[PDB]
């Protein structure tokens, strides 16, 4: 079941950092109101629910492990 | 937890 999630996560890695930076930054997670029905506020929630090390700074691998979590309740 | 699911499951449709 785990290269399903894989495939996931690049995919919705490469959708927040649609830059081509290599991360997340906060500020990639704010552009997504308008492309998710979610409040910024909600965003920053997410951004800091993801960034376990408080980089401010999202790793593909802090994203992988937060959507891991998830996909596998 | 919830807030990663709504996110998730958003990013889902
Ligand atoms: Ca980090």
């Amino acid at each position: 079941g785990q290269l399903v999630m894989l495939r996931k996560a690049q995919e919705f890695f490469q959708t927040c950092d649609a830059e081509g930076k290599g991360f997340i930054a906060r500020k990639d997670m704010q552009r997504l109101h308008k492309e998710l029905p979610l409040s910024l506020e909600e965003l920053e929630d997410v951004f800091d629910a993801l960034d376990a090390d408080g980089n401010g700074y999202l790793t593909p691998q802090e994203f992988t492990t937060g959507f891991s979590h998830f996909f596998f309740s | 937890e919830g807030v990663l699911a709504n996110f998730f499951n958003s990013l889902l449709s």
